[PDB]
């Protein structure tokens, strides 16, 4: 069942923005719809949202800026495997 | 084994050219950018310019840009130098130098020493012997231009020589002398024979120094 | 004055680069005009940068391909090299921006294929799955992957992609092979770290100017060191496979050199003693194992430990180990049509180990065969049944919480398994050490040109902690006698 | 950029410590290299990047600095030192050396041995002569060299060449050399050469008749 994640050291948290992972056999085509359908269903409970990037070649999904509120709905999209919150990464 | 070999010394009169071979050996030629820089006998070090190993594109220091020209040939691994409108202050040692990134310039030439003079002549050898710790050598007179080379025995003997720096005469011809101390008591049978060599007018004079 | 760091990677035995390899840099701009890498570096028009000159934010990444290919302080002087651009200019990136990177990678390679490609991700944040999982993909690609440990002082477990198994993940020793201590920080360690590199103290193209350098220290550094070596050894053999490649990484480190007395206790055994090399001269077929480690199970009464091989990996055996003691031992199950080691925990016990021998026998099939507890003046037995199938290891679990030659013997009240994988070119002989009640260790060590593949305390035993392989060593820790025994094959 | 180098030349004692400094006209990072020339060889690399020094480079050699302001540093000077050196900046497209730092080794006193050489009887048959007077092994640089035909000492008619200091035992030697028309030459009996040092109680005179050789 679709799951969340986010980063344990919680400075390193950047809230608002989601990676939004698919169900492995998930082809582009899909991907797209599934953004149009939770940025549909969004627009209808009056939350803005915005798809940033589509994801394809390594894992199906895409990034979208919207706000936790979402979480639970975007959970139950058909296909969602599961949803990271976006985390700071540094140089070393 | 790795090393940078130029051309011989050469004379060129007010006007003229001169192109200066330097010959990369042991190391990739390839890899590293080839700079020139020159030395006038009282100055210090003067850069020239460089060329690149990528596509042979240089860069020129702005007091030569007009009439220095480098280029490089791939085949032989060598970068040549010509230098145009020889004026008086162009006498200078020339020297080719690799640059690396990291190690800043670490092989050198051994140096390329050029003369611009309207006077080429070859050098008599007379010997320095004594006529009574002892000490003799060799006077090397009238030759023109630098350098000249002197060993002792075919570079046989070389603990305790001094040659000198050659003094320009009168006559507008150099004049070098060298000398060696040698034993009092080693004499009977052991004679000492100064080579001197002077590329210039290919001249190998030979003498010999006994008693 | 060679670096030391260059010296350091150096075997002994050289000659007075990376061609054929394409190396990926995920990092800051770099100065691609720079005279170390003049020619090697090609910017791959991508970006992904959060929010924050010209020199500082080259800095970092300038630095990084120098050591990589760099033709005075670099390692793989004909590697050729591409710099994504996924940190910013206070060496801030996102994890959606290196995701979005390592797809354009894919998609590079797709649409221009060249050879064996290397990425270098000398960056980390916390764990992450998502991250992970890309890298895992990407890696089943085909694609090698080296990652910084992290300079947190801390176990890599706990940050990606340093927490990643299929990355080769790179912590960072100094010239006296200790690991490297920047202020209160410095390198990450622990079982997610797969080896050790120079990472202190090391000069590299500066961006100031274009014939600049300087010192910076990190596992950053460390890592660019190995996505070097690496980049060398897939030019040598471009059909090296990603597997394959670790296993060399592993085989050919200098074993036993880094202090461990740095590391907390608890992370000692968990973390590898090996710094980085490139392999001798001649190479050319050999045995390659590594020992893999699980996390520390729980202190509960049914331990949860579990030790993963890579998927091109046959887990050829299977032990346990604990502080304690307090041990219900282990055992070896399918799992996914797939061998995994995994430990039981005892009910005084604060957690137990499992510990995995994993290695490239491309031949296959590895089954496991086990019997049941049976009794006293017996023992228990178990031989491999199957046609020309070789026995490269024995656990044994029981369920009792109290204490009390082609074969493997176990405890009249214990369970005894027995790995068997079909090599029928491949011999094996045990070997063994035997000493005294009182010591506390008790070590021993497949001669030259063997691999140790099983690694067991002598059935009968008294107070024994476990065991586990440390290359071709076995180890046996305690607290009649205690003695080692040690399988060994060869080709 | 312009650099800066100084001192000029510098005079230390075995065993001192000696720092040369330079500075660039702007702030070259750390672009910086020093060289050791010996006289009549080719400039030796002794430090690069600043502070490095080179493979078969003596350890009491090293090099500092950042930015403007670089120093180089013997820590113990030794006579095999005697040479120019000169740093480089390497920062821009051009390269420049600084003005260069002569090093002399200040030495205990050696008095210099003298030897006077006759004209060779081939020299003569050229047509002209030239007497060489010869000062061997000496410290300090300074001497006073005087030519004297028939007790009439000369003037305007000998060219000196010294010697760079040595490199083992620090002393210099000089050659002075008196060139005279053969005509000249024989018109006059004795030859002498009169040296002059610290290291001699009183001058020296060293000298030989015409023929006799």
């Amino acid at each position: 069942t679709a799951t969340f994640h986010r980063c344990a050291k919680d400075p390193w948290r950047l809230p608002g923005t989601y990676v939004v992972v698919l169900k492995e056999e998930t082809h582009l085509s899909q991907s797209e719809r599934t953004a149009r359908r939770l940025q549909a269903q969004a627009a209808r409970r009056g939350y803005l949202t915005k798809i940033l990037h589509v994801f394809h070649g390594l894992l199906p999904g895409f990034l979208v800026k919207m706000s936790g509120d979402l979480l639970e709905l975007a959970l139950k999209l058909p296909h969602v495997d599961y949803i990271e919150e976006d985390s700071s990464v540094f140089a070393q | 084994q790795v090393q940078l070999v130029q051309s011989g010394a050469e004379v060129k009169k007010p006007g003229a050219s001169v192109k200066v071979s330097c010959k990369a050996s042991g190391y990739t030629f390839t890899s590293y950018y080839m700079h020139w820089v020159r030395q006038a006998p009282g100055q210090g070090l003067e850069w020239m310019g460089e060329i690149s190993p990528f596509g042979g594109r240089t860069n020129y220091n702005e007091k030569f840009k007009s009439r220095v020209t480098m280029t490089r040939d791939t085949s032989t691994s060598t970068v040549y130098m010509e230098l145009s409108s020889l004026r008086s202050e162009d006498t200078a040692v020339y020297y080719c130098a690799r640059e690396r990134p990291l190690y800043a310039s670490d092989l050198w030439g051994q140096g390329t020493t050029v003369t611009v003079s309207s006077a080429t002549k070859g050098p008599s050898v007379f010997p320095l012997a004594p006529s009574s710790t002892a000490a003799l050598g060799c006077l090397v007179k009238d030759y023109f231009p630098e350098p000249v080379t002197v060993s002792w025995n075919s570079g046989a003997l070389t603990s305790g020589v001094h040659t000198f720096p050659a003094v320009l005469q009168s006559s507008g011809l150099y004049s070098l002398s060298s000398v060696v101390t040698v034993p009092s008591s080693n004499f009977g049978t052991q004679t000492y024979t100064c080579n001197v060599d002077h590329k210039p007018s290919n001249t190998k004079v030979d003498k010999t120094v006994e008693r | 004055s060679i670096p030391w760091n260059l010296e350091r990677i150096t075997p002994p035995r050289y000659r007075a680069g990376g061609s054929l390899v394409e190396v990926y840099l995920l990092d800051t701009s770099i100065q691609s005009d720079h005279r170390e890498i003049e020619g090697r570096v090609m910017v791959t028009d991508f970006e992904n940068v959060p929010e924050e000159q010209a020199s500082k934010c080259d800095s970092h990444g300038t630095h990084l391909a120098g050591v990589v290919s760099g033709r005075d302080a670099g390692v793989a002087k004909g590697a050729s090299m591409r710099s994504l651009r996924v940190l910013n200019c206070q060496g801030k990136g996102t994890v959606s921006g290196t995701l979005i990177g390592l797809e354009f990678i894919r998609k590079s390679q797709l649409v221009q294929p060249v050879g064996p490609l290397v990425v270098l991700l000398p960056l980390a944040g916390g764990y992450s799955r998502v991250l992970n999982a890309a890298c895992q993909r990407l890696a089943r690609a085909g694609v090698v992957l080296v990652t910084a440990a992290g300079n947190f002082r801390d176990d890599a477990c706990l940050y990606s992609p340093a927490s990643a198994p299929e990355v080769i993940t790179v912590g960072a020793t100094n010239a006296q092979d200790q690991p490297v201590t920047l202020g209160t920080l410095g390198t990450n360690f622990g079982r997610c770290v797969d080896l050790f590199a120079p990472g202190e103290d090391i000069i590299g193209a500066s961006s100031d100017c274009s014939t600049c350098f300087v010192s910076q220290s990190g596992t950053s550094q460390a890592a660019a060191h190995v996505a070097g070596i690496a980049a060398m050894m897939l030019s040598a053999e471009p059909e090296l496979t990603l597997a394959e490649l670790r296993q060399r990484l592993i085989h050919f480190s200098a074993k036993d050199v880094i202090n461990e007395a740095w590391f907390p206790e608890d992370q000692r055994v968990l973390t590898p003693n090996l710094v980085a090399a490139l392999p001798p001269s001649t190479h050319g077929w050999q045995l390659f194992c590594r020992t893999v480690w699980s996390a520390h199970s729980g202190p509960t009464r049914m331990a949860t430990a579990i030790a993963r091989c890579a998927p091109d990996e046959e887990l050829l055996s299977c032990s346990s180990f604990s502080r304690s003691g307090k041990r219900r031992g282990e055992r070896m199950e399918a799992q996914g049509g797939k061998l995994v080691c995994r430990a039981h925990n005892a009910f005084g016990g604060e957690g137990v180990y499992a510990i995995a021998r994993c290695c490239l026998l491309p031949q296959a099939n590895c089954s496991v065969h086990t019997a049941p507890p049976a009794e006293a003046s017996m023992g228990t037995r178990v031989h491999c049944h199957q046609q020309g199938h070789v026995l490269t290891g024995c656990s044994s679990h029981w369920e009792v919480e109290d204490l009390g030659p082609n074969q493997c013997v176990g405890h009249r009240e214990a369970s005894i398994h027995a790995s068997c994988c079909h090599a029928p070119g491949l011999e094996c002989k045990v070997k063994e050490h035997g000493i005294p009640a009182p010591q506390e260790q008790v070590t021993v060590a497949c001669e030259e040109g063997w691999t140790l593949t099983g690694c067991s305390a002598l059935p009968g035993t008294s107070h024994v902690l476990g065991a586990y392989a440390v290359d071709n060593t076995c180890v046996v820790r305690s607290r009649e006698a205690v003695t080692a025994v040690a399988i060994c094959c060869r080709s | 950029i312009q650099m800066t180098q100084s001192p000029s030349s510098l005079s230390a004692s075995v065993g001192d410590r000696v720092t040369i400094t330079c500075r660039a006209s702007q702030g070259i990072s750390s672009a910086l290299a020093w060289y050791q020339q010996k006289p009549g060889k080719a400039p030796k690399l002794l430090i690069y990047s600043a502070s490095y020094r080179y493979t078969g480079v003596p350890s009491r050699f090293s090099g500092s600095g950042s930015g403007t302001d670089f120093t180089f540093t013997i820590s113990s000077l030794q006579p095999e030192d005697i040479a120019t050196y000169y740093c480089q900046q390497r920062y821009s497209l051009w390269r420049t050396f600084g003005q260069g730092t002569k090093l002399e080794i200040k030495r205990t006193v050696a008095a210099p041995s003298v030897f006077i050489f006759p004209p060779s009887d081939e020299q003569l048959k050229s047509g002209t002569a030239s007497v060489v007077c010869l000062l061997n092994n000496f410290y300090p640089r300074e001497a006073k060299v005087q030519w004297k035909v028939d007790n009439a000492l000369q003037s305007g008619n000998s060219q000196e060449s010294v010697t760079e200091q040595d490199s083992k035992d620090s002393t210099y030697s000089l050659s002075s050399t008196l060139t005279l028309s053969k005509a000249d030459y024989e018109k006059h009996k004795v030859y002498a050469c009169e040296v002059t040092h610290q290291g001699l109680s009183s001058p020296v005179t060293k000298s030989f008749n015409r023929g006799e050789s």
